[PDB]
C-alpha cells in the first residue's frame, strides 16, 4: 500500500518478482495479471481497481471496475413506455435490534480474590462504579 | 388567500457522505524502528491490534457510506444526443462531453470551492471521482428522461414536460396549470439554475459542511503528531536518544513512560474518529434517504428536501459529500376571497369536489387550491351530502345543472 | 479480547497476583500490582468504550427497524426504496436471534411497450386533457389509459377535463372525444 512498484526488491520474497507487476493508486500489486476488460467488482483494491479469480486459466487479474451496464432511454417528445405486466417481488431485509447483554464485576476482573490488589484498587475512586 | 402566480424555487442541499481513509500503525506510531521499544510494547498485549482495527473498520465504512448513497441505480443512464425537455435546459448539470473528464458545470465549482509520516498512511477510496460522477449522471439521465420509474423497475421513457405535469398533480395542481405556462415554467426553471451558479461562488461558506469535516479530521491528525514530542516526563521525547545515552535498565523505564504517553494519545485519537465517523455514517444514511426519497420519486414529506412543494431533485457529486438541487413549487401573489363550506341550494347541501368554493363580492366559483382557476359551480365539481339545516357557515347559491339545457 | 488482557503482564515482572506476592516483600508488590491494575483497569475503559458506540450503531438500527415496522408493516408506505425496490404494497415481519427480518411485497412493472402520446386532445378548439391517465396511440386510434399499467380507454368527457384553447398548449393533437349521452339525448 502505497509503495512504488521500483520498490520490494525480487520476510518472504516469493511475491516479488517481475511480470506480473501493476501499478495502481493504492500501491504496488503483485501476482496479478492487469487486463482491460471491466467487469463487476469482486474483491476491491482501490482507485477504481478490482481483482478477481478467473477460470483466463485460473488466475487472479486485476482491472478497473465497471459501474453497471450501459443504457440509453428512447427519449422524444412523444413516446411513452407503458407495462402491459407486471410481477410481485418478495425482498428480505436483515436489521439487527439488540445485543448480548453484559456486565462485569471490576474487581473480579482487576484483582479477583487478592486482597492486597482490592486494597489498592480502592485508591482509583469512582472507575469501577 | 389563494394564489394567483408560483414561481419555481432551486436550493442546494450539502451532505458530507464520506471521510479520508486514515489508517496508523500503531506499533510504527509509538516505537518507530526502535526494537527495544517494541518488545516493551508486546507487554501491552492487544492494544495495538484493537485500535489498528478500530481504523480499519471505519475506513471500510467509509466505502461503504459513499456506495449507499450514490450507487442506487442498477444501469448506467445517458442522455439523448438531442436535449429536447421542452424549454427546461439541463446543461449546467449534465457532463459536458467534449470535455471526458466532467464533472459537469456545478460539479465543477464544488470540486475548486472545497480545499513526512510516521505509520500515518492515507488509502484512496474504491470510487473515483470519474466513477462518482458517472453514478451521478446516470441518476440524471435517469430522473430526466424517465422520471421514477427507473428507480422502481425498467426505465420507461416520457416527455419532459408531460413528466413535470405528473409532478404537478403531486403538488395538487391540476396539468392543465403547467401546460398553460409551460414557457413561464422553464423560464423560471433555466434562471433558477443560473442563480444556483452565482451563490455557490459567491458565499464561501456555501460548502462550509464539507470543508469542516476535512478541517476536523486535519486537526486530529495534526495533534496526534504534535503529540509525539511531548516527552511524557522521560528526559527526551526521542526514543534514540534515549537509547543512544542510557544502559538497558535505565533506558526502559525512560521509554515505558513514552510509551504509556504514546498509547493513551493514539488511544484518544481513535476514540474520536470512531465517534466521527458515526456522525458521518449518520449523514451518509441521511443523503442516501434523501437520493431515494427525493431523486428516485416525489417526497410528500415536509421541508424533508426544500422549502415548498417538492417537485425534483437534481443530485451532485462533492469532494466528501453530495449536494442536491431541490426544485419545489412556491405559491405566490395571493388574493383574499370570501369563503363558504358548503352551498344551499333547493334545500341540499352541496360540497365542493377537489376545490373550494370562493366568492370575488358578486358571484361565488369552485377554485383549485394553490393556484385559483375559477369555475362556474354545477353538479360535475360539487357533491350533496345532507339538508342545508345542518351546515353552520352555508350560504345560499344555485348549482348549475349541465343536463337541463339539452333536455329542455 | 477482554478476557485475554488479564494475561498481558503490563510491564509487571508477571500477569499472576499471586506470584507478584509469592515473590516480593510487599513493598515492590505494591508497586508490580500498580502496574496490572493501571493495565486492567485500561482495558476495562477500553472494552466499555467500545461497548457504548456499539450500542449506538444498535439503538439506530433498531430506531430504523421499529420505523419500518410502522411504516411497511402496519401501513403503506410510499417512501421510495424504503420498503424494499419497486412499488410497496405490503410486508411481513420475522424474528431473529438479535433482530428482526422484513419480507417486502412490492409491484414491479414488466413487458413495456412503446405508444405514441400527446399533452391534450383537441376537440372543437376546447383542449381535453386525461383525468387520472395519459393519451396514448398505436398509430392509429387514440387511447386514455391509467400511467402504471396499459389499459386503454375510449378517450370521452368523462375521462377528460376541458380548460383553455387549442392554442396554448405546445403538444395538442386533434381528435374526437365521444359524449356517452349523445345517441340517448338524439
Ligand atoms: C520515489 C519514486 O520512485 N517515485 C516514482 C517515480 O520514480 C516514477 O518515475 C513515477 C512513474 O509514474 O512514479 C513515482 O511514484
Ligand atoms: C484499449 C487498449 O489499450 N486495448 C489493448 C488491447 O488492444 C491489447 O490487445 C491488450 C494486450 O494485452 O492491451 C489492451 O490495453
Ligand atoms: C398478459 C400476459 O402476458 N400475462 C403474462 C402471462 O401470459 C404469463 O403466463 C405470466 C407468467 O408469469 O406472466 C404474465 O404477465
Ligand atoms: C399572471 C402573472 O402575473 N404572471 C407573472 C408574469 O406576468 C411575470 O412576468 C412573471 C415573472 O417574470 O411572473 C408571473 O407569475
Ligand atoms: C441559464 C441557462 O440554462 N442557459 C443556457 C445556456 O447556457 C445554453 O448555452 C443555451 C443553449 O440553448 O440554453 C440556455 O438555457
Ligand atoms: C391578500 C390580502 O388581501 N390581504 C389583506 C391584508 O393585506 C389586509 O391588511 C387585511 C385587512 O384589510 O385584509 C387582507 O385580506
Ligand atoms: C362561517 C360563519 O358562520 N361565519 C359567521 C360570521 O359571518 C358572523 O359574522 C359571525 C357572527 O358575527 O358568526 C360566524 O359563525
Ligand atoms: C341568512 C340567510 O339569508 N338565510 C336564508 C334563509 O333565511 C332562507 O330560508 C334560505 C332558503 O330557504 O336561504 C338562506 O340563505
Ligand atoms: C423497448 C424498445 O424496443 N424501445 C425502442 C428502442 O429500443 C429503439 O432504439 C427506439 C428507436 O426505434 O424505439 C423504441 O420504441
Ligand atoms: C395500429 C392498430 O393496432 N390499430 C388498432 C385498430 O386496428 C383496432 O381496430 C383498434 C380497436 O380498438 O385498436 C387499434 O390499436
Ligand atoms: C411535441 C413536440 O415537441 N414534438 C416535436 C416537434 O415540435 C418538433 O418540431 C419535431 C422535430 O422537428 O420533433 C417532435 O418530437
Ligand atoms: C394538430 C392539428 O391537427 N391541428 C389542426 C390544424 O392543423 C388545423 O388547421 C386546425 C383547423 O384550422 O385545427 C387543428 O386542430
Ligand atoms: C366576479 O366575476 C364575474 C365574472 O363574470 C364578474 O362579472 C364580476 O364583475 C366579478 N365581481 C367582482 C366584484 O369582481
Amino acid at each position: 500500500q502505497g509503495v512504488n512498484c521500483t520498490e520490494v526488491p525480487v520476510t518472504w520474497r516469493v511475491y516479488s518478482t517481475g511480470s506480473n507487476v501493476f501499478q495502481t493508486r493504492a500501491g504496488c500489486l503483485i501476482g496479478a495479471e492487469h487486463v482491460n476488460n471491466s467487469y463487476e467488482c469482486d474483491i476491491p483494491i482501490g482507485a477504481g481497481i478490482c481483482a478477481s479469480y478467473q477460470t483466463a486459466s485460473q488466475s487472479i487479474i486485476a482491472y478497473t471496475m465497471s459501474l453497471g451496464a450501459e443504457n440509453s432511454v428512447a427519449y422524444s417528445n412523444n413516446s411513452i413506455a407503458i407495462p402491459t405486466n407486471f410481477t410481485i417481488s418478495v425482498t428480505t431485509e436483515i436489521l439487527p435490534v439488540s445485543m448480548t447483554k453484559t456486565s462485569v464485576d471490576c474487581t473480579m476482573y482487576i484483582c479477583g480474590d487478592s486482597t492486597e490488589c482490592s486494597n489498592l484498587l480502592l485508591q482509583y475512586g469512582s472507575f469501577c462504579t | 388567500a389563494i394564489p394567483t402566480n408560483f414561481t419555481i424555487s432551486v436550493t442546494t442541499e450539502i451532505l458530507p457522505v464520506s471521510m479520508t481513509k486514515t489508517s496508523v500503525d500503531c506499533t510504527m506510531y509509538i516505537c518507530g524502528d526502535s526494537t527495544e521499544c517494541s518488545n516493551l510494547l508486546l507487554q501491552y498485549g492487544s492494544f495495538c491490534t484493537q485500535l489498528n482495527r478500530a481504523l480499519t473498520g471505519i475506513a471500510v465504512e467509509q466505502d461503504k457510506n459513499t456506495q449507499e448513497v450514490f450507487a442506487q441505480v442498477k444501469q448506467i443512464y445517458k442522455t439523448p444526443p438531442i436535449k429536447d425537455f421542452g424549454g427546461f435546459n439541463f446543461s449546467q448539470i449534465l457532463p459536458d462531453p467534449s470535455k471526458p473528464s466532467k464533472r459537469s458545470f456545478i460539479e465543477d465549482l464544488l470540486f475548486n470551492k472545497v480545499t513526512k509520516f510516521n505509520g500515518l498512511t492515507v488509502l484512496p477510496p474504491l470510487l473515483t471521482d470519474e466513477m462518482i460522477a458517472q453514478y451521478t449522471s446516470a441518476l440524471l439521465a435517469g430522473t430526466i428522461t424517465s422520471g421514477w420509474t427507473f428507480g422502481a423497475g425498467p426505465a420507461l421513457q416520457i416527455p419532459f414536460a408531460m413528466q413535470m405535469a405528473y409532478r404537478f398533480n403531486g403538488i395538487g395542481v391540476t396539468q392543465n396549470v403547467l401546460y398553460e405556462n409551460q414557457k413561464l415554467i422553464a423560464n423560471q426553471f433555466n434562471s433558477a439554475i443560473g442563480k444556483i451558479q452565482d451563490s455557490l461562488s459567491s458565499t464561501p461558506s456555501a460548502l462550509g459542511k464539507l470543508q469542516d469535516v476535512v478541517n476536523q479530521n486535519a486537526q486530529a491528525l495534526n495533534t496526534l503528531v504534535k503529540q509525539l514530542s511531548s516527552n511524557f516526563g522521560a528526559i527526551s521525547s526521542v526514543l534514540n536518544d534515549i537509547l543512544s545515552r542510557l544502559d538497558k535498565p535505565e533506558a526502559e523505564v525512560q521509554i515505558d513512560r513514552l510509551i504509556t504517553g504514546r498509547l493513551q494519545s493514539l488511544q484518544t485519537y481513535v476514540t474520536q474518529q470512531l465517534i466521527r465517523a458515526a456522525e458521518i455514517r449518520a449523514s451518509a444514511n441521511l443523503a442516501a434517504t434523501k437520493m431515494s426519497e427525493c431523486v428516485l420519486g416525489q417526497s410528500k414529506r415536509v421541508d424533508f428536501c426544500g422549502k415548498g412543494y417538492h417537485l425534483m431533485s437534481f443530485p451532485q457529486s462533492a469532494p466528501h459529500g453530495v449536494v442536491f438541487l431541490h426544485v419545489t413549487y412556491v405559491p405566490a401573489q395571493e388574493k383574499n376571497f370570501t369563503t363558504a363550506p358548503a352551498i344551499c341550494h333547493d334545500g341540499k347541501a352541496h360540497f365542493p369536489r377537489e376545490g373550494v368554493f370562493v366568492s370575488n363580492g358578486t358571484h361565488w366559483f369552485v377554485t383549485q387550491r394553490n393556484f385559483y382557476e375559477p369555475q362556474i359551480i354545477t353538479t360535475d365539481n360539487t357533491f350533496v351530502s345532507g339538508n342545508c339545516d345542518v351546515v353552520i357557515g352555508i350560504v345560499n347559491n344555485t348549482v348549475y345543472d349541465p343536463l337541463q339545457p339539452e333536455l329542455d
